[PDB]
């Protein structure tokens, strides 16, 4: 049971970081540099993606060479 | 590794393990159904950190590693080490990951919904599979055995089934399950020899024991003149050499080891021996196929490769039954993989090709309506 | 040949291939930038209404999970194959141990002591 | 061996006097004209350290260039240079992946002859190719004709 | 002297410290576990005031100096020994203080509680060190042998202790140690000399005839044939020359020193023999890692310098075990300091470099804490 709960934390992991947005006490100006922070966040978050891709590959050559080793000492 | 896009057949039986791609007459990895983990801690600083052991890097050592079995009787005890088997036979032996192709398993007759739920679960949420479907055994091991009637008996290791199928056709109520196999004649070795005088109380001995069995133990064709003829023995007792050295004398405990099954009474339980329940199921079975079930009886299951079974069972069955027909009994060679070239043969179809289950209908519908679709 | 010149050599390899290691970093970071710049694009806030602002801020909250829930696929990866990674590494420690410790040896007493104790005065280069 | 005769060779020639007059110091009426372990045994009690004799006959091992189990002059300096440690402080893992990986840059598992003579070639220095054969064998350990990352991590030995 | 923030490796041995920096291959400075203490009172005007002498110094004087052993069989009997003798390798022989590079000592197994508290406690309260540790030296030695399997003996100067390691694993329950070493091999020796006809009854002699057994004494492949081969003796017995000038003459006694090891009876003690009781050790153990524990059988400690053990370890082993499998036995050379030799690539790690106990949190937690902490 405790598995199910560890896909229902999965989700929940993604529901934390998202937090209710209020458009209603801000005027037409604010609301400009207010939508460019949401901006660079999108942008911050992209980038880490894109290290963990170069990451990823980088690890896959990483198990590739480490198979090898076992098929030079077996 | 793999250039044919073709699920893999991945037979979990009780006991042992055996993975393959589709088209292959038998299965590459083939290792016991056993998890070891660490008993004690150590202060020690370099050895692999990994917390949990599976197949042969738990055989190799099992004097360090505490022994627990993932699967007893049927019911899934421990999904961790459900994960783990999965999670190894797919990074660690095929090098092929399982969203490439997919994967038809073989589960045991009559088992729990939990479990089914559980493993479909495990293969669609967690590992991101493009297609998934639960098979019985019976009709994969019918269809290696190249015919479309008879009975066929699975013995395993907890569990034992006994399965009806003429003319190609199941028969979903006469399937009866028990649990008598080789985890109960292990144990019944296990108490014996400690009668004789050698006593172990550990797992590690009891894989050896059974393995002992495997390797020696038979079926008796004459339980008491048997007896009566190794009071003094000669030739009926050997001398087995063990893999450690130590120097064991088994006699007459061998033959008397499958006895079990014959007469559950020595386990102290009222259910009635393997050949009486498939006599009982066969006449529960209609008249009409009766004739044709004591021709076409197949036999399946690792437990099945001692020698002497065919003939126990045929004087038996003439005992039980009368004697005026004719009751041949067929037992093709390399039973045990056979289940698993079933599986080969059955993933090469368009047919089969179409009647998958894909990740979306799945997840819209639930997993009970899964169950409501296979059947 | 001597033994001088393969360490020289084998220095020369290593020089060589930390400029090559400096220049595939500048490499990637070019590519993370222009990715970057494909990707993420800029925003066009001038002409938008009250209300324009609001649905591209709800919009972009939801590009941001969007986003979000592929990163952290990517991570659940990242970490699967750091697992298999120091796994498969310490598996190979166990396999090529054997009998390969090295040490460096202690009786080589540094020349420095050892020349004064020889020489005395002499000792005046090395 | 390496790292020694690098040292060897980086000596003056004033240091190399004041080495070649120490050993005549030392083979001062010995009988084979070289330091053997009697000779070198007898120097590290004038000294005042005492060697074991197994250790003696593995750093006679760790000098000679010949095989004759004895000191000489070619060995002198290489036995009298030996002191600082120039293979140490090996790599960070990560950079001992990073090499291997720039090495092996067609990514296939292997450092192949040829990667390592575009890199010989490419690092300037006139390339002969006894260093190329001599290179390829303390790489490529089993011959096979490629340098595998144990044998790689095997060539990190000698070398900073 | 020295420019590395390592720790100092002090194996502290029963019978010989052995004190050095780690990276080193040997101890340098190495000297044996004595104090010297001033018998009479002189009214003699300039000599060294100083009222304990240690190690060489104590060495050099032996005649003057009652002699005291800080090391009794394990337990430590007096602390101040204990002061003096790590004061003494700080202060006098490494010429560097412990408050600038930690500190990596080296205690036996199954040791009291008293002594590591008294040790960790004078080593943080009095003495400023930024980092302690105890290390059992049987992984050390383990380490040393470059392996990973085995059971170690170590037999140092007034204790025994056999250790068993397989693939790794510490056996906390089946370290047996006993009080069978070189001081009852002294005693044996020079009673029996006594018997000879050469009575002493001074430590001084004792130290020497100690010395004496270190350079000569062997150990036998055959007792009663060599005692009946000796009752003639030739070349058998042998004329030694005291460093003093008296000649001794000393036949079979050598290798019936050691002897006394096989044969506890000597000295009246119902213990067994360092053989039978690392056999029955194996019996201890489990069936599966016997045989790798027969083909990983470690030495270590100074007692095992003599010639002839690996040879009388062999037939006696084989006469107690059965000899169908293969049973080697491995002593790597100079294994006396290999022990050491752990300590030093033990302490070159960085994750060991993160093991260490600093001062603040044993302040606070309390010397038992620190007990439960490192095991
Ligand atoms: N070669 C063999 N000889 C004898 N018994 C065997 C052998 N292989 C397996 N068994 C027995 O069969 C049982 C496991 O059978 P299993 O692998 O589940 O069969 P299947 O895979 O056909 O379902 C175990 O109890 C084991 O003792
Ligand atoms: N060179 C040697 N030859 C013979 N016996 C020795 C030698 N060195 C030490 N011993 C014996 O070993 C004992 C001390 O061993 P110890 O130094 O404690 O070993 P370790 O340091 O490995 O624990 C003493 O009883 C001594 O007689
Ligand atoms: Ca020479
Ligand atoms: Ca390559
Ligand atoms: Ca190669
Ligand atoms: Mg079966
Ligand atoms: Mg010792």
């Amino acid at each position: 049971g405790k598995r199910q709960t560890e896909r229902e934390k999965k989700k929940k992991i993604l529901a934390e970081r998202r937090k209710v947005l209020a458009i209603d006490h801000l005027n037409e100006d604010q609301l400009r540099e207010k939508a460019k922070e949401l901006w660079q966040s999108i942008y911050n978050l992209e980038a880490e993606k894109f290290d963990l891709q170069e990451k990823f590959k980088q690890q896959k050559y990483e198990i590739n060479v480490l198979r090898n080793r076992i098929n030079d000492n077996q | 590794d793999e250039d044919e896009t073709t699920a893999l057949v991945c037979d979990n039986g009780s006991g042992l393990v055996k993975a393959g791609f589709a088209g292959d007459d038998a299965p590459r990895a083939v290792f016991p159904s056993i998890v070891g983990r660490p008993r004690h801690q150590g202060v020690m600083v370099g050895m692999g950190q990994k917390d949990s052991y599976v197949g042969d890097e738990a055989q190799s050592k099992r004097g360090i590693l505490t022994l627990k079995y993932p699967i007893e009787h049927g019911i899934i005890t421990n999904w961790d080490d459900m994960e783990k088997i999965w999670h190894h036979t797919f990074y660690n032996e095929l090098r092929v990951a399982p969203e490439e192709h997919p994967t038809l398993l073989t589960e045991a007759p009559l088992n729990p919904k939990a479990n089914r739920e559980k493993m479909t679960q495990i293969m669609f949420e967690t590992f991101n599979v493009p297609a998934m479907y639960v098979a019985i055994q019976a009709v994969l091991s019918l269809y290696a055995s190249g015919r479309t009637t008879g009975i066929v008996l699975d013995s395993g290791d907890g569990v034992t089934h006994n399965v009806p199928i003429y003319e190609g056709y199941a028969l979903p109520h006469a399937i009866m399950r028990l649990d008598l196999a080789g985890r109960d004649l292990t144990d019944y070795l296990m108490k014996i020899l400690t009668e004789r005088g050698y006593s172990f109380v550990t797992t590690a001995e009891r894989e050896i024991v059974r393995d002992i069995k495997e390797k020696l133990c038979y079926v008796a064709l004459d339980f008491e003149n048997e007896m009566a003829t190794a009071a003094s023995s000669s030739s009926l007792e050997k001398s087995y050499e063990l893999p450690d050295g130590q120097v064991i004398t088994i006699g007459n405990e061998r033959f008397r080891c499958p006895e079990t099954l014959f007469q559950p009474s020595f386990i102290g339980m009222e259910s009635a021996g393997i050949h009486e329940t498939t006599y009982n199921s066969i006449m529960k079975c209609d008249i009409d196929i009766r004739k044709d079930l004591y021709a076409n009886n197949v036999m399946s299951g690792g437990t099945t490769m001692y020698p002497g079974i065919a003939d126990r069972m045929q004087k038996e069955i003439t005992a039980l039954a009368p004697s005026t027909m004719k009751i041949k009994i067929i037992a093709p060679p390399e039973r045990k993989y056979s289940v698993w070239i079933g599986g080969s043969i059955l993933a090469s179809l368009s047919t089969f090709q179409q009647m998958w289950i894909t990740k979306q209908e799945y997840d819209e519908a639930g997993p009970s309506i899964v169950h409501r679709k296979c059947f | 040949i001597s033994a001088s010149r393969k360490l020289q050599l084998k220095t020369l390899l290593l020089q060589i291939a930390k400029q090559e290691l400096e220049r595939e970093a500048e490499e990637r970071r070019g590519e993370k930038g222009r990715a970057l710049s494909t990707r993420c694009q800029p925003l066009e806030l001038a002409g938008l209404g009250f209300a324009e602002l609001q649905d591209l801020c709800r919009q972009l909250h939801a590009r941001v999970d969007k986003v979000d829930e592929e990163r952290y696929d990517i991570e659940a990866k990242v970490t699967k194959n750091i697992t298999e990674i120091a796994d498969l590494t310490q598996k190979i420690f166990d396999l090529r141990g054997k009998f390969k410790r090295p040490t460096l040896r202690r009786v080589r007493i540094s020349a420095d002591a050892m020349m004064q104790a020889l020489l005395g005065a002499r000792a005046k280069e090395s | 061996d390496d790292i020694y005769k690098a040292a060897v060779e980086q000596l003056t020639e004033e240091q190399k006097n004041e080495f070649k007059a120490a050993f005549d110091i030392f083979v001062l009426g010995a009988e084979d004209g070289c330091i053997s372990t009697k000779e070198l045994g007898k120097v590290m009690r004038m000294l005042g350290q005492n060697p074991t004799p197994e250790e003696l006959q593995e750093m006679i091992d760790e000098v000679d260039e010949d095989g004759s189990g004895t000191v000489d002059f070619d060995e002198f300096l290489v036995m009298m240079v030996r002191c600082m440690k120039d293979d140490s402080k090996g790599k960070s893992e990560e950079e001992l992946s990073d090499l291997f990986r720039m090495f092996d840059k067609n990514a296939d598992g292997y450092i192949d002859l040829d990667e390592l003579k575009i890199m010989l070639q490419a690092t300037g220095e006139t390339i002969t190719e006894d260093d190329i054969e001599e290179l390829m064998k303390d790489g490529d350990k089993n011959n096979d004709g490629r340098i595998d990352y144990d044998e790689f991590l095997e060539f990190m030995k000698g070398v900073e």
